[PDB]
């Protein structure tokens, strides 16, 4: 829900910063990613309704326990707001940031055997709205930055001509160019149309309406922050600042 | 006021250490208390009728008829008893005390 | 030798393994609590002649003030109360329930998710099995009272050995006439019409004189714990609205007749004690599915 | 000729015959009116989040202010609750607790010992006897829903008597297919599917006819005068409960599988009527053992 | 030649990885501080005739009042200190407690995190390899207590080598004659009955004589660090009950009759001394999980 | 074919009837109480010079102010409890103390009297039967631990039959060797040092090679539901105590070596559900005993 909110570059990549990597992990067993299944949608068939689950969804599922299942869990927190269940990964990757997975060597974590076509594909990039696109393409350039695979990453996109042209603009290393990015990477946020209390019918549709109608009622909770009226509040050291610089940018 | 601290040396701290230290000095309102939500109904008269809710004034239950803190009689006469500014106060628990009931 | 058992008692399928924390026993509660609040508004409208009863208990269940031209179906609530359900009956039914969603409904009203408070007794008759010889037959019919129908068409008298596993705490045999039971190792006693065993005390043998047929009527019953809201009555109509709403269709899964002959042959399998604990929540969610229905029906 | 009869009707065993005075009954009745508010302020506790309903019911039934670390028995109520339905089922059954802590428990409650102002109908099939010739077989399973089978092998027809006593008020009959029935030395009727009858009417006689075997499903209906509390679901589940708390457990007595075929194989003995009425109390303690129990699971 | 070697000494399986940080750590001793308050309660409650001391101390351990008709299972922390268990038995079983739930439960007291502030003695004797040539034959019977039965058929006295590890301190031997034990090269000195042996003297030599067989009664201790808060008494009962609540039932483990034995077992097989570490985290989670389950039996 | 049995679990002795009531369960309570009270006053009046903590607490025990010329004897509290666990050892044993002795002696303090808030775990293994075949000697000592030794003097290799009673929930089998266990008509495994049972699944059959014994090591664990205040090591040393004092010296009485056996002996007898609340209560009297007779010997 948080991670969804965020709707800059600079907030989203803020947001990884603070984040450890036991909030991407799910600790709930789920169900296996890709089965065809029939699920009730009562208020608009009184057959059931087909469809297909996926690891974007909203809810957690199994996730295998290789390096692949662990980036592929990162994204889909990232784009659907929850991961998959991938245990005993230990203490000390799970407590390091999710940037820092991402973007620095010292985790520990080896991931330059990646290929970002399958992921893609397993992570069904098809299915993927525009801001859900960005959103990934953004953790494959940090990861592209960390193993120094710039050129890969780009005939990845050349491949892809849909990617290429909503790809973001900015250089790993480089905090000038995250400032500069305006580009609008809200999923959740106050909806200008009537927002009704109705449910979807696909399984990715209805879970993304719970995401907003929740966000809704986060946005008027007392555990929302609100700027405006309580900046003098908020401690120093995570209250807003224009020269904000994550750490090595 | 009753640990005997600043606001700075405290600007750091958690909502649980900031619990803890009251409550080992014998402070027991550390705690926030959710309201009650009384529904209410418009009748419809010439227009259609309205349904809505809205919490209880004070943190009041009507079916127990009191507040929703069921240990507030203990709480307050702990505050009676208690010593917080003994080098520097007088009578501070017995003023707040009183001010409570 | 041949080998005869029950029929509810074969092949219990996995139930699910999803939606048994204390956050979802706690959504499971609350629903239950409001579908009853739904059900007795409806009764108090009809009595008051004015819909505002059920408009304020339907806004509370579903959060949304009731519209005409849109037809009621329970809201979000309903949406994850009846998916819930099919991921108790089988673990090859999906988990799509985010828990967001769970942990919202679960707010709506405050009360425990203790699942243990109470009992309840089940009268399932869990035949494992009956041994019998070469030159005898052997059927069993029924659920709730079991009725073995046992030929000898051999020279002598024969033994059939009777089991009832270990569940059940008493058992209740009555015979079409006389007939003699006892305990391994044991000597028979005198013909008697009445038997009343404990599983536990092992396997059961039976003299089946040659001649007419001898039937056992067998009832059973057993301890389960509940939470102090379950009703029988309800879980059972729920049982059968959730069998005919097609919710329990699902690949490689078991039917069974009643809520008591399910929540008997899980007990019976295997790993039985994990499984009841889900079979438990499925009860009570099923109760607040049937008091859902009945207050919005659909023609 | 060959005789079949119901199994739970058979052997009935003496009931007790101790706390069936005015001061007992009234005690059963106080004991069911304090444990139904015991389950009923239960679940008003569990809406609200105060335990003052139930703390002000557990009182008043036990004696005693609830404590936690306590097993919350039920006090000196639930203890002579237990032993009095001991004493109901059997002769042989000490009675243990005194008249003057019956008397005692009595007055916490103002409530009349009356257990005969309602009534309640009972299911179970009382059949007596069933006469056969001597080529015919005749089974007998069943006692809510009695199923007689039955197959003549010899060359003719067979007439097969049916007594199905003098207590039960309706039996309504059917078979798996058409057969005819009549009263004793009376012309028999066209074949019909079913038949509505009065066991005070006379002795029953069924043609059997050379070939398939023909079922016969019986359901009757008697009733019997009960407190106006009376619960039959509560009744039956407090029987279970008392047979598997093992309190029914006493030498040179009959089991049954349900409080129905208890009342009815009573009422078919020697001394039906008087039988009856200590069964109709031992009902409604037994309808307060389960409310209580619910509540308080040791 | 023949090898004999204690049962409780074979195969012991991997240990968990997890929850052995500082964070961790101190969940658990503050869930051992916080759960011997429960049982402290109990008795303060007696004397004070009011559960006011119960409360206070349940809902420090649990964070919700406790409340009747509601069993007290003991809330967030009695789950996660089942599953921390759960996981320091066996390396495959899973870790499903969030770290933000261990920290913010080890928040609810103040405690010194310190695993190694003390030492325990352990009398489980560990009897690695008895040797013994053709003619003779050797039986190991106990862990606490090691009977070693040896009888000699040859013609000739027999030498018997036995092991007794490098782990344990000092080691008492007791025959039920006398007999002459030396080290591998020192000479035989007369008979006696009790000898005592430090394990890394070397591999000791008993002579047999031809006749009636000789008992060896073995007893070890051994030194294991520990906080000082660990109490034998405590931790043996809380292996018996997870034992029992089925914490340890896990495919591809090894299963032991006392904590004794299951910490010396691990102490000496490959990786021993970063084992018995996570080993004495177990014992004062269990410590923890048997005064909760008496003061809250479920 | 052989039978072997524990000598322990051989014609348990019947217990007494009196003194279970709810109010002499509140008796045995209170002196157990106030018995702790008497220890606990020694170590307080070390920290303090005065000697009042003493005077306090032996004068609500024995309703007297103490003396320097008179010896310390517990007053009439003291007669009460050796009288009463004498009663609880055996039905022959009489039962002298006047109700209205033990009421007025349970209104000194206010405790509960409850004796099912908590567990324990007892240690005894309850080896019923061990079926051998013609050529096969088995032998079992023991209690606590129960080694089973069995030779095979015979061509091929034999099976054993063994029964461990459905009261124990987990046993823990350690063989010397290797060796193979399955239940009834189960394919057997591959031989392996230690086997968890549960005592419920049925017998257990083991194969035993021609060859070299085989001694097999038994451990159980049983649940025992007992006061809050229940303490093993001072029941234990209570019941030596006793023992020695000449309170359980009756005609017809058997004898055990600990408490632990002999409530394990007792409930596995006939109506042992019944027989275990109350040796229950005689276990507490017992811990009651041991520290009033420390604090005053004699």
């Amino acid at each position: 829900m948080d991670v969804l909110s965020k709707g800059s570059l600079k907030e989203l990549l803020a947001h990884l910063e603070k984040t450890p990597l036991e909030e991407a992990i799910s600790y709930r067993i789920g169900t296996v990613p890709y089965q065809n299944v029939l699920i009730s949608r009562n208020e608009y068939y009184n057959q059931l309704y087909p469809d297909t689950t996926s690891l974007i969804d909203g809810v957690s599922r199994e996730g295998q326990r290789n390096v692949n299942g662990l980036i592929m869990s990162i994204i889909s927190y990232v784009v659907s707001g929850s991961g998959h269940y991938i245990p005993n990964i230990g203490f000390m990757l799970l407590r390091r940031s999710i940037l820092d997975i991402l973007t620095k060597h010292d985790t520990g974590l080896v991931t330059n055997n990646l290929n970002y076509g399958i992921i893609a594909r397993n992570l069904t990039v098809s299915k993927m709205n525009c801001e859900q696109r960005k959103r990934m393409l953004i953790c494959f350039k940090l990861l592209a930055y960390k193993d120094g695979n710039q050129n890969d990453y780009e005939i990845y996109l050349n491949q892809n001509i849909p990617l290429k042209q909503i790809a973001p603009n900015f250089i790993p290393g480089d905090m000038r160019t995250v400032i500069h990015n305006q580009d609008q990477l809200a999923i959740v946020g106050i909806p200008a149309y009537r927002l009704t209390q109705s449910t979807e019918l696909s399984i990715r549709d209805d879970n993304a309406k719970s995401y907003k109608l929740g966000y809704v009622d986060w946005y008027n909770s007392n555990s929302f922050l609100r700027e405006r009226s309580e900046f003098n509040l908020i401690r120093l050291k995570d209250r807003d600042t224009k020269y904000g610089k994550l750490n090595g940018w | 006021f009753l640990t005997n601290t600043t606001y700075d040396i405290v600007n750091n701290d958690t909502i649980d250490v900031l619990k803890m230290k009251l409550r080992n000095q014998g402070w027991p309102f550390v705690e926030r208390y959710n309201a009650v939500e009384i529904d209410m109904s418009v009748e419809p008269l010439r227009s259609p009728g309205q349904v809505g809710r809205y919490y209880n004034p004070f943190n009041i239950d009507p079916l127990t008829k009191k507040h929703v803190e069921d240990r507030l009689e203990e709480f307050i006469n702990q505050v009676q008893v208690g010593r917080f500014r003994n080098a520097s106060g007088n009578a501070v628990g017995t003023t707040l005390a009183a001010f409570l009931r | 030798a041949n080998r005869a058992t029950s029929a509810f008692l074969d092949n219990p399928h996995p139930v699910g393994v999803n939606y048994v924390d204390e956050g979802s026993r706690q959504f499971v509660a609350v629903a239950e609590l409001l579908a009853s609040k739904l059900i007795d508004s409806s009764r108090e409208s009809d009595e008051s002649n004015s819909d505002v009863p059920f408009v304020q208990a339907y806004s509370k269940f579903a959060d949304d003030n009731p519209r005409h031209l849109r037809v009621k179906t329970g809201g979000k609530m309903a949406n994850a109360l009846t998916n819930v359900i099919r991921s108790y009956y089988s673990i090859n039914a999906p988990a799509i329930v985010p828990q967001v969603e769970i942990d919202r409904l679960a707010s709506k009203a405050t009360v425990s998710g203790d699942m243990y408070n109470s009992y309840a007794i089940f009268n399932s008759v869990p035949i494992v099995e009956v041994l019998s010889p070469a030159r005898t037959t052997v059927s069993i019919v029924g659920s709730d009272r079991a009725d073995v129908t046992m030929l000898n068409t051999g020279a002598g008298a024969a033994n059939i050995t009777f089991n009832f596993g270990q569940i059940a705490e008493t058992v209740i045999l009555k015979g079409s006439v006389p007939f003699q039971l006892a305990r391994l190792n044991q000597p028979m006693p005198a013909a008697r019409f009445t038997y009343k065993l404990r599983p536990l005390d092992g396997p059961f043998i039976v003299v089946l004189p040659v001649g007419n047929p001898l039937v056992i009527s067998a009832t059973a019953a057993t301890r389960i714990q509940v939470p102090l809201a379950f009703n029988k009555a309800l879980v059972e109509s729920g049982f059968q609205t959730a069998m005919n709403d097609g919710l329990f269709d699902i690949q490689n899964v078991n039917y069974y007749s009643s809520f008591d002959e399910f929540i008997i042959s899980q007990y019976h399998a295997q790993d039985g004690i994990n499984r009841v604990s889900t079979c438990v929540i499925l009860g009570l969610a099923l109760q607040a599915y049937d008091q859902m229905r009945r207050a919005l029906p659909v023609r």
